[PDB]
């Protein structure tokens, strides 16, 4: 609603690991073919026409946007599971959460290592992207030395 | 699974190994350079012990 | 004359209208409607339009008939000012500088004045000598009283007298 | 032709799977019907005929969303397959599944079209000898050349520079050889759609107010499974037109040839069939070869298709990228770390490979020269390691030749491309495949010895490497003539 | 019915009341059981399809309300210390404080068998505990 009146929403999901298990109880229930781990064929159309929505319309349209905050929980740090897969796949990157970080003092454990931003600098302002432009070298070198 | 995450545990555990034994070759390898020295200043000491 | 967006395709120019329906809004931030609605119709705001928004944001009584926490005009212009330099390639002029500073030497704040005062001489090649003054002034009267900074900032405080809450 | 216009009704709808029942006689497989009752729906309903129940009843695949669709809904066949517009008049222009113009730019006015599934060309079609496709490029010309009506597996994902290389491949084959291109986004994310439509009208391939060189073809993430198993052939259709009709040798994007294999995987599971191994349709080799086995040279034209390829899971053994290499005839890979080195494009030559380096297919010297080179870049790699071992200066006299040889290889091996003269502000270069293979083959032997390392650095050919070092020689000569006034 | 005996307990008498399950895993697993026979396709590893929806429903009756308190400790199996397994998975999210046991630290003579590592509580804030 907000998107297409020139206004900015920030939509979060806590989380979709949990839709996409009621999804499959849903289908099994009513005897639709089963998929990879008992999920049925339609859970990745489901999870991409649900973050699909979330866009930055043009200057044309008013210039609003939606941005999407989906959160995955991960087993034993196994990023190969079915849904994990075809989150990663649909979104502009990720923020991983490493727990050995997270007990060692490091939080937010962010893993600098396995997050990536698709979008890149386009999406800092010009004093940080002044300053991460040397920081990620920096970073980069340490974690090289170290 | 369990066998898939022993595997993945495996894995990581040689990896971590790999590192550690990579940083023990830089560090034998800096000894092997700091006393490669050595090579100028020998083969002179002993000749009259000859 | 005529201009296209980022696709190729023709916009509209005609700003007029809008800049009358801003010079008619109450509280600024009804103003920002305006900017709003007039860029669903495909009319993008032009630099008479940024002024005339900053124009409003300076005399409106202030953001709503609801009084809002931590509301302040100079945030609002400067962010204005930021959307029409960064992400509409609009360069301010000296009326936009000019509205900014006299933003500044009303509300009493002299050293956003001092700032102000620094980037129109870089960029607008001269500051208006009213408000250079208005803001020396706000600066004396300030310092006279001995409110040159917050007081708990005077305070001496050892290693150990550091309340961190 | 004779079911054009039947007329039939709906008689099942369970998710994107419609049963429709003719009175007439289901019309044949592969048959697109239209929901004539667009009641409420905001888009029309397209549905491809799948399968046959009985001698009425018709299994379909909904190309849209099936919301507020009721049983016994009129349908009307469309007279055959799904039909696309083909021509001159694609070229520039942003087209789906259905092929209808989703850029508002005006209407099409095409003058015929061709339907979405067609038989691969025959025995007899293919061509008498193959040929090798002059890129331009020096790096994929001399170690990894294309041929005509091959498949080209391109690895590496976002961050080194794959967009440019498309557009420059885009501008090149219709430079030299005077090809066009198609290119189709297969379960692509939207803005990277975006991104990539406004890289092309900046760069000129697709000149809105002149003649563009490039059709769009985008199936997204958002759409159903029908469509994203079908954008790739109308495509391919798109491609196979300027193929037959005006004999070119027209290239045909695939992004990624992964998602392919998940909708047809999708689809396949929606129509309730077993999965075979992993999970993966049945049918997972016949969907790729029906596919690929139309992309090939014939004796009137041709079609060379670079496809991205993505490896799920980094299994390399898994049945969709291991199905897909028995098809690809080269190997692009590119590497994030040659990017990080200043060398574009970022190219490992070493991890490329490609069947037609073979005396039999290129010519003797250039396979020589290949070889020779490969051969000294793997020779710097050791003594690379040794001298990070070692040093520098217990390398023979020998072993440093070769070191200063491939160094300038390494950067000899950069070129910029004319798609980016907007930004980097630096003239393109367009090498010949003779030229390339004169200019590693004086360089091997070593005539340009004296030549500084740096002249090799982003330029094109041998010509523009000389110029580069007359001009750092006078600039040297400049500043020490400067230095020695104060 | 115990959780039936709890709540009254909770809200009649106004009580703080203890309650203790032991194990809460047989809930599944007896529901898994009998679901085969019920007509439902057996769902990823083999449990039964409404595995998330049957414990969340009996989980929410057990919490403490406005009315009284029920401080609840429930034992979860771990089948073959796969602790990835969906019934051990789903019953995270359902509780203020898990206690992962390990056999390997048991093995080593330390007991209770505690991995401190795996272990999280939702009161370990600054502003609950001192």
């Amino acid at each position: 609603y907000f998107m297409n009146r020139g206004r900015h929403c920030l939509c979060v999901y806590d989380d979709l690991s949990k839709q996409a298990v009621a999804y499959r109880q849903i289908s099994l229930l009513l005897r639709r073919p089963p998929g990879r781990e008992a999920y049925p064929g339609d859970v990745f159309y489901l999870h991409s026409r649900l973050l699909e929505r979330a866009a930055m319309l043009s200057p044309g349209k008013g210039g609003g946007s939606v941005t999407a905050l989906p959160i995955v929980e991960t087993l034993s740090n196994d990023v190969t599971a079915y849904i994990v897969t075809n989150v990663i796949s649909i979104t502009d990157g990720q923020i991983y959460l490493d727990t050995k970080l997270f007990t060692g003092g490091q939080r937010p454990a962010v893993n600098i290592g396995l997050s990536v931003s698709r979008v890149g600098s386009s999406a800092q302002n010009a004093a940080m992207k002044g300053v991460a432009g040397k920081l990620k070298g920096i970073l980069a070198e340490y974690r090289k030395l170290a | 699974s369990g066998k898939l995450r022993l595997y993945k545990e495996k894995l990581e555990g040689y990896n971590r190994f790999y590192s550690i034994v990579k940083t023990i070759k830089m560090v034998t390898l800096a000894k092997y350079r700091a006393a490669q020295g050595r090579i100028r200043t020998r083969d002179f000491s002993l000749r009259y012990t000859e | 004359a005529k201009k296209y967006d980022l696709f190729g395709y023709e916009v509209d120019t005609n700003t007029a209208p809008w800049i009358e329906k801003i010079k008619k809004c109450k509280y600024y931030d009804e103003a920002g409607e305006v900017l709003v609605n007039m860029n669903v119709s495909n009319c993008p705001p032009d630099i008479a339009t940024y002024n005339a928004t900053l124009q409003c944001i300076y005399q409106s009584p202030s953001k709503q008939s609801t009084p809002v926490d931590n509301e302040s005009k100079f945030c609002a212009m400067m962010d204005l000012l930021e959307e029409m330099q960064h992400r509409n390639r609009l360069k301010p002029n000296e009326e936009s500088w000019t509205w900014v500073m006299k933003e500044c030497v009303k509300s009493g704040q002299f050293r956003l004045g001092y700032c102000i005062q620094q980037v129109m001489e870089t960029e607008c090649k001269g500051c208006p000598a009213d408000l250079v003054k208005a803001n020396e002034a706000n600066a004396q009267k300030a310092k006279t009283e001995g409110k040159e900074h917050p007081g708990h900032l005077s305070q001496q405080a050892g290693l150990f007298d550091v309340k961190v809450e | 032709a004779d079911h054009k216009g039947r007329v039939g009704h709906v008689s099942q709808v369970i998710g994107a799977v419609v049963d429709v029942h003719f009175a007439d006689g289901v019309p044949p497989v592969l048959t697109a019907l239209d929901v004539v009752d667009k009641l409420g729906r905001d888009e029309p309903l397209t549905l491809e005929i799948v399968q046959h129940l009985d001698a009425h009843t018709g299994r379909c695949i909904a190309m849209q969303t099936t919301d507020l669709l009721k049983l016994k809904a009129k349908v009307v066949s469309t007279g055959g397959n799904i039909s696309v517009p083909v021509g001159r008049e694609t070229l520039g222009r942003i087209f789906n599944v259905l092929g209808d113009a989703i850029d508002q730019r005006g209407p099409v006015g095409e003058k015929l079209r061709m339907p979405i599934h067609a038989v691969a060309p025959k025995l007899a079609d293919q061509a008498a000898e193959d040929a090798v496709l002059t890129t331009g490029i020096k790096v994929i010309d001399l170690i990894l050349p294309y041929c005509k009506g091959g498949k080209i597996g391109l690895f590496g994902g976002a961050g080194v520079g794959k967009t440019v290389i498309i557009m420059e491949l885009i501008n090149n084959v219709a430079k030299g050889h005077g090809g066009f291109s198609v290119f189709a986004g297969v379960g692509e994310r939207t803005r990277e759609g975006t991104d990539l439509y406004l890289e092309m009208m900046q760069s000129k391939v697709i000149d809105l107010k002149g003649e563009s060189k490039c059709v769009l073809v985008y199936g997204q993430m958002n759409e159903p499974p029908g469509a994203r198993a079908r954008v790739a052939q109308s495509a391919l259709t798109m491609a196979e037109y300027f193929r037959d009709v005006e004999g070119q040798d027209v290239l045909l994007f695939i992004d990624n040839i992964f998602r392919f294999t998940q909708a047809n995987s999708e689809v396949s599971a929606l129509l309730g069939r077993i999965p075979a191994a992993v999970g993966y349709q049945p049918t997972l080799a016949e969907d790729l070869g029906q596919l690929q086995e139309r992309i090939t040279s014939t004796t009137k034209g041709s079609i060379t298709s670079v496809q991205a390829v993505y490896v799920p899971a980094d299994d390399i053994t898994d049945p969709a990228p291991a199905t897909t290499f028995s098809h690809l005839d080269a190997t692009t890979v590119l590497d994030r770390a040659v990017a990080e080195s200043g060398i574009y494009p970022a190219v490992n030559p070493l991890e490329c490979a490609s069947r037609i380096m073979d005396p039999d297919v290129i010519s003797v010297d250039h396979y020589n020269v290949a070889q020779d080179v490969v051969q000294m870049l793997t020779k710097y790699r050791e003594l690379q390691d040794i001298i990070a071992v070692l040093g520098i200066d217990e390398l023979s006299e020998e072993d440093k030749l070769i070191v200063d040889r491939a160094r300038k290889l390494v950067k000899f091996l950069s070129q910029p491309f004319q798609v980016a003269e907007v930004f980097t502000g630096m003239t393109g270069h367009y090498v010949q495949l003779d030229d390339t293979i004169d200019s590693f083959s004086g360089l091997l032997m070593g005539t340009y010895d004296q030549v500084p390392e740096m002249a090799f650095y982003m330029v094109g050919g041998i010509n523009s490497v000389l110029e580069k070092a007359k001009k750092m020689a006078e600039e040297a000569a400049e500043l020490e003539k400067m230095r020695r006034a104060r």
